[PDB]
């Protein structure tokens, strides 16, 4: 599995991976803020 | 006060509009200054310079050229003696050539004093070269190869045959046609691409349908076949200088007025 | 432009990680089915 | 009076009409025969517009309105104060615009240039005559032309647009707007490209050639059309904007009377997804 | 393009000042088709203006036609049969004037149509009396009969139901728009401006009264509802926006043609008939959809939400600036004049 | 019949150009460049290579997320029917948030998706802008593209972010749809009293007309002088030739004044950017500081008064 | 039929075929999701 | 099946496959969110 860096540049992959992870993290945080139950700022009552 | 109001009648939108009018007036004034970087100061019909002031005429713009060619100054004054004479004495009169305007570079045949060195690619080699000096470049398949076709003048008379193609390395396009003259005093002649029309079986409406060309060849409506011999000659081989480019293309530009005379005189 | 030896080695790693992806997905689908099955039936849930 | 390089080009010939008699300059302007006719039609049209402004209710520049005749006058000439003045000015405008184009032809011939500019201006003239002649002719009344006023013809555009309840849904208008948006987008890119190479980021740097121009757009958007292509495409987009504008207004009324969104029911009712 | 196609020659009427482009260009060939479609059927026989026994005395179950002479009562029965009962596709037991009646005894309100017809009798006379500001603008209006909004069909061809509320979904919210709807010209405008303005009392006004901002809470989304409503009004009358507006000054009533004022009364009148006459029918019209006469062949009597088919401007303008091109059909039927005068 | 320089008659083929060597600190260019015959008919035949650095991949990913949110929501609006998706595609949209939520974060049911798509589309556009800046600097060229791009972003930002921020409602923003955003455009003018009377809308149109006019002039002028090498504009700027002289003289003799080869592109640059610059200001003014543009026009003596062909209609609602 | 690979390049044919099959599969799944009967996620009652 | 890597370049195949897999995963999650039964964030009742 270490051979994955034989095919892909470790620097370029890390840039692409970090960009993907932050975009996904922002996407998921944004989706939760767009829900009634999981908006920790609005604080709607459970159930 | 109303939310947009400023002085009862004045409002924010109105003063914002006037702010832009100030900026636009300054921008037009700035743009007109840039327009005067070439062709100024103005001169009278006899050559006497006109007064330009200082708020309009900007300081000379100095472009540093690549390839160690030095620096270039906008507003270069051409030094060749003008072989023209004013037809009338009043200002605004046309000028008449005191000789042959086609060869003297006057009117539509006028050429500027461009650099006497060939244009170079970023790598540093000549930009415009004949196909014999670089086999790495070839005419594209699907386009008729001018090499071999006979070149016809404006009067329909044959003027020569294409001997080679001069191409631009930066932009993969034919720049000039090296034409071996049918009439000989091997004298070759340069025909710019924009002054010629290719009429082969691969141009369009002929490759699409499959029709052969009835009279394939290179057609030049700018000059008659007789005037092909006087097209300015390039000094060297496998290399064309920018000044030589200007003179060849200026000679063709004046052909419609001085060679074929179809633009000479009113239509009706 | 891959030689036969490297092609086999890539395939061996490719197959193993494909199984790992599928096995994790299989577990995810088993958990999803135990939560809410997605085949309606004639009555439709 | 002359640019430093102008004297050699100020030669005789290249005219279409008049030949030698009108072949001269007044300051920077070349006159020619069609310049005289341009001045004749321009002065006459401007004087009649100012006369209509004087006889109008106000001298306010935005509010001056030379309206066309009523629709009841059809294709005939109305009284001057009842839209006839607009009809005369329209003829003067067409005479001035065509003379201006033909004047540009003479200047093009005198300089050895191609006729691209007068032809491109012809598209602009075609749009005007579509608005002022062709569409009124197809509708059967000169009163369908737009009025000659800075703000009044904007009201005309609004009312014609809402004569079809949604002018955005006009298919040719959709094409024409995109071309107008495309040519401005291309113009901004092309002006930026030429300025970027002639004005490098670091002051007093070597000037960049066509290789840098091509490389930037290949680096930026993956394709560079080249110095020749951008002027071909830019002229094409500008002329397509003018041409499809004429199509969009000529099909509104003469060839379509209902709401423009109605027209799209052909697409919705296609037998593949009806 | 349309059939007949839009091409020269064309007709154009100018409503505003010259050059303001306040005009309507329409197809003369399509107009000829519409004029043929909007031809008023001739009355069966002239009105019985003479006196006689009252309808309420001869017949026992008469609630709304109590002021009618027995001869006038019979004349109305014959005409409404021609106006409402279609002579095509009706079940055998509801053909002729058995559509609203039990043949054995006519005093029985067995079919729901008879109870509905009673409500429409009051609605038609209420329109002709209390809404003359729209249908009789200055004493010379055409008025309204059953044929005006029915045109020989059991159910008017132009009706509208309240748009059912979309399921609350986390993905794919459309806000009641963003789909091509024929009622609003196949645009993406809100599909249901009718409930907003023709059911509840909402003024279709969004434009501010002063140049600078003030207490105007109208947002862009609720002008799209106004735009959708005005698209229907233009489409339902076969006119354009300039018929009622100088669109450069759209809110300015001083620059609007007088047709706009009449159209305003049409909005008030259409809202009133939808609330006072159409909506209450839900308790009368059977919901089984098999008890409807002819089933669903004549059209849906109820919507997805169970609401009654309500009245549009298109309901009985039917894409004409005036119903039946302004033909005075009600003048020949005094029985449907509640309190207004429609003679001559 | 002479050659009009509309289509390249003879194309030539050779080695593909990989671009000028980028300075250290730049990613390698991606893709294998190839030649397209039909593209070479109008301009350069070479397609690619492209530069995909961190900004390029980040902008592509952010733009992909925004497009997916829009596309999946429009697909969901037609019940995931691909037939109805294609048929109704111009009519579908990702609707902006409901007005009841103001500037607060809306649920997915009532416009939460729009805010995410707007956020990721804005991030994609912003990352594309700095990429436009960076690609110019790395070549040593001036950053004229980035600042012309910033003007376009300025109008985009005010349309969907800045004006809704000033109005305190995301509902004021533009739907992500083809016809619905035309409906929003029409409704915007209707709501605020005939945006024709917005003076900055007038200015934006004048520059939009002027930009189209300028490219019609400039494109035709360069094509008419390309026989003298007019298309090689940067070479003409550094070393003026007869093509520049003829181009300037044609316009000097026509309208009494002219530009240079460099300064015409300054006219081109400014007319284009002023279209969105004036337009963005005009959009920012309406609703915040002017609420009825026609009434603003009558207040400032802009709106013409027309003779009454009918009596003024009293408002029946008192 | 084995001689089709002398005309069709196996690499480009497989790329086009695999892409076509996935697009068709997504197309068909989405079509069924739109139907009332075959929407397995909505679970509408049969008959 | 190891011979598929003699045709397909492993690098671009992995880039295409990973981009392919993420889009499909995003599709399915979006589709489930659009349903009443499988929207885990909103949590509608079963039956
Ligand atoms: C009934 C309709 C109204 C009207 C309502 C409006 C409204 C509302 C607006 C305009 C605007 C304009 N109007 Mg107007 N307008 C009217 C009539 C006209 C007429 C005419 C002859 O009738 C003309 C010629 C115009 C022309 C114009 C332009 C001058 C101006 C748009 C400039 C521009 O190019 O931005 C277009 C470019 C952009 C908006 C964005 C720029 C680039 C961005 C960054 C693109 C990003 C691409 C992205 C990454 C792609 C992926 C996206 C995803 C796939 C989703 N209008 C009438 C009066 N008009 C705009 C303006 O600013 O005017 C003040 C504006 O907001
Ligand atoms: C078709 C592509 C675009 C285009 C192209 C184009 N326009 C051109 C050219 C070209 C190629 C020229 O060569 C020519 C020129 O000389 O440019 C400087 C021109 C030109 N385009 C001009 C304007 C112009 N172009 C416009 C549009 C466009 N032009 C298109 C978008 C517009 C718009 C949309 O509003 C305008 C206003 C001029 C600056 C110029 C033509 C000058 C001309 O015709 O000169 C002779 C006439 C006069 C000097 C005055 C005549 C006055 C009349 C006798 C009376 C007034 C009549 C008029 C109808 C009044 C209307 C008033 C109301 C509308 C307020
Ligand atoms: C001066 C004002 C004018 C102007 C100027 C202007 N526009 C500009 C610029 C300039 C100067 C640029 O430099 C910039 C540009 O890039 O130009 C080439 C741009 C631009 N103007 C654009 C559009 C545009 N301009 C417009 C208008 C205007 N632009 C004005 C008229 C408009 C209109 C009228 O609405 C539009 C639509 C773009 C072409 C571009 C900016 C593009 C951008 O920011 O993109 C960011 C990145 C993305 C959104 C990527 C999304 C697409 C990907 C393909 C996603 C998918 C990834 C992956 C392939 C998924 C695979 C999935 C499969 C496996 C299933
Ligand atoms: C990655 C790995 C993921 C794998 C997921 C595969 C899911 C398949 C699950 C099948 C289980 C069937 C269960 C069942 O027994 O379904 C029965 C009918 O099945 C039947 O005919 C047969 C139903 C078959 C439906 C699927 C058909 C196509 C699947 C093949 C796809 C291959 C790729 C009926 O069920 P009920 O009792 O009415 O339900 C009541 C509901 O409230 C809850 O279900
Ligand atoms: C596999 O892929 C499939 C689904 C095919 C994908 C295909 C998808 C398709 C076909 C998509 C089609 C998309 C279309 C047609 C889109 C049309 C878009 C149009 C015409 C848009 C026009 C105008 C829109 C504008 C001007 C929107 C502007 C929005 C802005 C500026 C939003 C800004 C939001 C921000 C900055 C959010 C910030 C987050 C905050 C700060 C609020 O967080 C608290
Ligand atoms: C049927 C019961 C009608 C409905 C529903 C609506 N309208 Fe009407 N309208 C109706 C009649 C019989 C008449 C004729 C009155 C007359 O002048 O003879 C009208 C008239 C109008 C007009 C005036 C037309 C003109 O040229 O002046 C307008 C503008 C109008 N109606 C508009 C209108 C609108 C917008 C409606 C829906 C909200 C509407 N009407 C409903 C009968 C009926
Ligand atoms: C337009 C304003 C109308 C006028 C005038 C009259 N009617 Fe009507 N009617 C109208 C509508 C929109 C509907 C549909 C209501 C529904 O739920 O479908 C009706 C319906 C009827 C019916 C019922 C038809 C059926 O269900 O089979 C009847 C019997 C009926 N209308 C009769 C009727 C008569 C006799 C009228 C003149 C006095 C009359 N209607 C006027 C709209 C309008
Ligand atoms: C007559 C039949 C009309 C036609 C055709 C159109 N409109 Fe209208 N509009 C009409 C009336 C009577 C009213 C007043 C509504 C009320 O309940 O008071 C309106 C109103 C509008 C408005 C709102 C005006 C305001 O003060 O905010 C707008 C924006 C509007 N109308 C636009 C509009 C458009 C775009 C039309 C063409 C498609 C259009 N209207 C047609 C009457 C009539
Ligand atoms: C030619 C066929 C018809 C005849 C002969 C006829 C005859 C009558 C008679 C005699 C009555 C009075 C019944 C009584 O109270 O004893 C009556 C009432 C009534 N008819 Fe008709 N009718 C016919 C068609 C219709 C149609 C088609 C409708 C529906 C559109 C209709 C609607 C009514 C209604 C609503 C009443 C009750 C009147 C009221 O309550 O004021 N009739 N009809
Ligand atoms: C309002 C007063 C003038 O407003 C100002 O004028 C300058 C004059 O160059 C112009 O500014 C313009 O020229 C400057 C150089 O001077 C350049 O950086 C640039 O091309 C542009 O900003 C604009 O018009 C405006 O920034
Ligand atoms: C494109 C160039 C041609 C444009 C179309 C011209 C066709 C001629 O069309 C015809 O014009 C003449 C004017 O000369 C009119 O002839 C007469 O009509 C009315 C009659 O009161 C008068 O207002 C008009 O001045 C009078 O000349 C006809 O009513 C019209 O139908
Ligand atoms: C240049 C474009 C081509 C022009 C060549 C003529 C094309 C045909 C136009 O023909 C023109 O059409 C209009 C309406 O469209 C008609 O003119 C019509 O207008 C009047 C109102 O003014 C109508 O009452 C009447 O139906 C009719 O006379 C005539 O038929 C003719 O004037
Ligand atoms: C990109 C970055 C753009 C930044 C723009 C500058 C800051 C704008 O500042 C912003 O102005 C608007 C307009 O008053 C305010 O908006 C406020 O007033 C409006 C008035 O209609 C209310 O509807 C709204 O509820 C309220 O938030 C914001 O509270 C403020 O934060
Ligand atoms: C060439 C030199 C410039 C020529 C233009 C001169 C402009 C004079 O500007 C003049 O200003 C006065 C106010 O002082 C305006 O006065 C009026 O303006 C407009 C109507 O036009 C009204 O909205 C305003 O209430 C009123 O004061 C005149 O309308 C304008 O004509
Ligand atoms: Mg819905
Ligand atoms: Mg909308």
């Amino acid at each position: 599995m270490w051979r994955i860096w034989m095919l892909f540049d470790p620097r370029r992959t890390l840039i692409a991976l970090f960009t993907f992870l932050f975009v996904l993290a922002i996407f998921i945080h944004f989706i939760l803020l767009s829900t009634e139950r999981f908006n920790w700022l609005e604080g709607n009552a459970m159930e | 006060m109303e939310t947009g109001a400023l002085t009862g009648y004045m409002d924010v939108a109105q003063v914002t509009l006037y702010v832009f009018w100030l900026f636009f007036a300054g921008l037009i004034f700035y743009l007109r200054r840039e327009d005067r970087r070439e062709g100024y100061p103005l001169e009278k019909d006899d050559g006497t310079p006109e007064d330009i002031g200082l708020v309009w005429f900007p300081k000379p713009k100095e472009f540093t050229l690549p390839h160690g060619r030095g620096t270039a100054t906008a507003g270069r004054k051409d030094q060749r003696k003008e072989p023209i004479e004013k037809v009338y004495a009043w200002e605004g009169s046309p000028f008449e050539a005191t000789g042959n305007p086609l060869l003297d570079g006057v009117g539509p045949a006028t050429w500027a004093e461009r650099d006497d060195h060939p244009d170079l690619t970023l790598e540093g080699v000549n930009k415009v070269v004949p196909l014999r000096a670089d086999p790495d470049y070839y005419p594209c398949d699907g386009d008729d190869d001018p090499r071999g076709m006979t070149v016809y003048g404006a009067d329909g008379k044959a003027a020569g045959t294409v001997g080679d193609l001069w191409i631009d390395k930066a932009d993969l396009i034919v720049r000039y046609l090296e034409v071996e003259l049918a009439d000989q005093p091997k004298k070759t002649v340069m025909v710019p691409r924009e002054f010629m029309r290719v009429k082969g079986p691969n141009t369009f409406f002929n490759k699409l349908i499959g029709l052969p060309s009835t009279q394939p060849g290179i057609y030049v409506s700018a000059l008659n076949a007789e005037d092909f011999k006087n097209i300015p000659q390039i000094k060297g081989n496998d290399q064309i200088t920018a000044l030589e480019e200007e003179k060849i293309t200026a000679y063709f530009g004046g052909g419609r007025l001085y060679s074929t005379k179809e633009h000479a005189g009113p239509a009706l | 432009g891959l030689s036969e030896d490297e092609a086999k080695e890539f395939h061996k790693i490719f197959v193993q990680s494909f199984i790992g992806f599928t096995v994790v997905a299989i577990i995810a689908h088993l958990l999803a089915w135990s939560w809410r099955p997605w085949i309606p039936g004639p009555e439709g849930y | 009076a002359l640019l430093s390089y102008e004297r050699k080009y100020r030669v005789r010939g290249g005219t279409l009409i008049g030949g030698d008699l009108f072949d001269f300059w007044i300051g920077p302007f070349y006159v020619g025969f069609f310049g005289v006719t341009t001045l004749f039609f321009s002065f006459l049209g401007t004087a009649l517009i100012i006369y209509g402004a004087a006889l109008g209710p106000t001298w306010n520049v935005w509010q001056i309105n030379i309206a066309p005749p009523d629709l009841k006058y059809g294709l005939g000439l109305a009284p001057l104060m009842d839209g006839g003045l607009w009809q005369i000015i329209t003829i003067c405008a067409i005479g001035a615009f065509v003379s201006w184009a033909l004047r540009e032809v003479e200047i093009c011939r005198k300089l050895g240039m191609g006729l691209h500019v007068p032809i491109a201006f012809g598209v602009a003239i075609f749009a005007y005559v579509t608005l002022v002649v062709i569409r009124p002719l197809l509708l059967g009344a000169w009163g369908h032309g737009f009025p000659y006023g800075i703000m009044s013809h904007l009201d005309w555009v609004s009312n014609v647009g809402y004569q079809y309840l949604h002018f955005h849904y006009n298919p040719a208008h959709m094409i024409a707007v995109s071309f107008f948006f495309a040519t401005t987008f291309a113009l901004g890119l092309h002006g930026s490209a030429i300025l970027s190479v002639s004005n490098p980021h670091k002051k007093g740097d070597p000037i960049k050639g066509t290789e840098h121009e091509d490389t930037f757009f290949r680096d930026f958007m993956g394709y560079s059309i080249g110095p020749l292509g951008i002027h071909r495409l830019g002229l094409f987009l500008a002329l397509s904007a003018g041409f499809w504008s004429a199509v969009c207004i000529v099909i509104s009324g003469p060839f379509w009377v209902g709401g423009w969104p109605e027209w799209w029911d052909w697409w919705l009712e296609l037998p593949i997804w009806s | 393009c349309d059939d007949p196609a839009d091409r020269p020659p064309l007709d154009a009427d100018q409503v505003g000042f010259r050059g303001v482009a306040m005009e309507q260009v329409k197809n003369p060939r399509l107009e000829d088709i519409k004029r043929a479609m909007n031809e008023v059927p001739a009355p069966l026989y002239p009105p019985i203006e003479g006196d006689g026994p009252m309808a309420s005395e001869v017949y026992e179950n008469v609630q709304v036609l109590g002021d009618l002479t027995a001869d006038q009562f019979t004349r109305l029965m014959a005409h409404i049969t021609e106006w409402v009962v279609p002579k095509e596709g009706v079940p055998e037991d509801r053909q002729g004037c058995n559509y609203c009646h039990n043949p054995e005894n006519l005093a029985e309100d067995w079919p729901y149509t008879k109870i509905v017809s009673r409500k429409m009798m009051q609605m038609t006379r209420d329109i002709n009396s209390n809404w003359q500001d729209h249908v009789n603008p200055n004493g010379e209006g055409a008025g309204v009969t059953c044929y005006t909004c029915h045109r020989g069909n059991a159910v008017p061809q132009a009706v509208w139901f309240t748009s059912p509320e979309d399921r609350p979904t986390a993905v794919g919210w459309d806000n009641g728009q963003n789909h091509p709807t024929a009622a609003i010209n196949y645009s993406s405008l809100p599909e249901d401006p009718f409930t907003e303005y023709l059911l509840e009392d909402n003024a279709a006004r969004v434009i501010s009264a002063k140049a600078l901002p003030n207490g105007n809470a109208s947002n862009i989304m609720d002008t799209e509802y106004v735009y959708a409503m005005m698209t229907h009004m233009s489409q339902g009358l076969g006119v354009n926006c300039t018929y009622c507006h100088n669109t450069r000054s759209m809110a300015e009533w001083s620059q609007s043609p007088p047709a706009r004022a009449i159209a305003w009364y049409g909005i008030q009148m259409t809202r009133t008939v939808n609330n006072n006459w159409m909506a209450p029918l839900a308790s009368v019209i059977p919901t089984d959809s098999s008890d409807w006469i002819g089933g669903t062949e004549f059209g849906d009597r109820l919507g997805p939400t169970g609401d009654v088919a309500k009245v549009n401007c298109t309901t009985c303008h039917q894409n004409v600036f005036k119903p039946l091109y302004g033909a005075k059909m009600l003048k020949d039927h005094p029985e449907l004049w509640g309190e207004g005068d429609y003679s001559a | 019949s002479e050659y009009q320089n509309i289509f390249t008659q003879v194309q030539v083929r050779g080695p593909t150009y990989p671009g000028v060597p980028l300075p250290v600190g730049n990613e390698p260019r991606t893709g294998k460049p190839g030649f397209n015959y039909w593209l070479g008919k109008i301009g350069n035949a070479q397609l690619g290579p492209i530069y995909l650095g961190w900004l390029g991949v980040a902008s592509l990913l952010c733009g992909f997320v925004a497009i997916e949110i829009i596309g999946l929501n429009m697909a969901a609006s037609v019940n995931w029917s691909p037939i109805e998706f294609i048929r109704q595609l111009p009519w579908l949209a990702l609707e902006p948030p409901a007005p009841e939520y103001g500037l607060s974060l809306p649920p997915l049911q009532e416009g939460g998706w729009w805010l995410m798509a707007g956020f990721f589309l804005t991030a994609s556009i912003i990352l594309w802008w700095v990429r436009s800046y960076r690609r110019a600097v790395q070549l040593g060229m001036g950053t004229h593209v980035a600042w012309a791009f910033a003007s376009a972003i300025w109008l985009y930002l005010v349309l969907g972010f800045i004006r809704p921020l000033l109005m305190g409602s995301w509902a004021e923003a533009v739907p992500f749809g083809i016809f619905p955003h035309l409906d929003w455009t029409a409704a915007f003018s209707i709501r605020y009293g005939n945006l024709f009377y917005n003076p900055f809308h007038m200015l934006s149109i004048a520059f939009l007309y002027g930009s189209t006019l300028l490219f019609a002039m400039h494109g035709a002028t360069i094509l008419a002088t390309s026989r003298f090498g007019g298309e090689r504009e940067v070479e003409q700027i550094a070393d003026r030739g007869t093509a520049t002289e003829r181009a300037g003289l044609f316009w000097r003799w026509t309208m009494g004044f002219n530009a240079t080869m460099e300064s015409i592109h300054r006219w081109a640059w400014w007319f284009a950017v002023l279209t969105t610059l004036t337009g963005g200001i005009g959009i920012l003014l309406t609703g915040t500081v002017v609420d009825n543009w026609y009434l603003w026009g009558v207040k400032h003596g802009v709106a013409p008064a027309y003779p009454e062909v009918y009596p003024p209609t009293p408002d029946p609602a008192a």
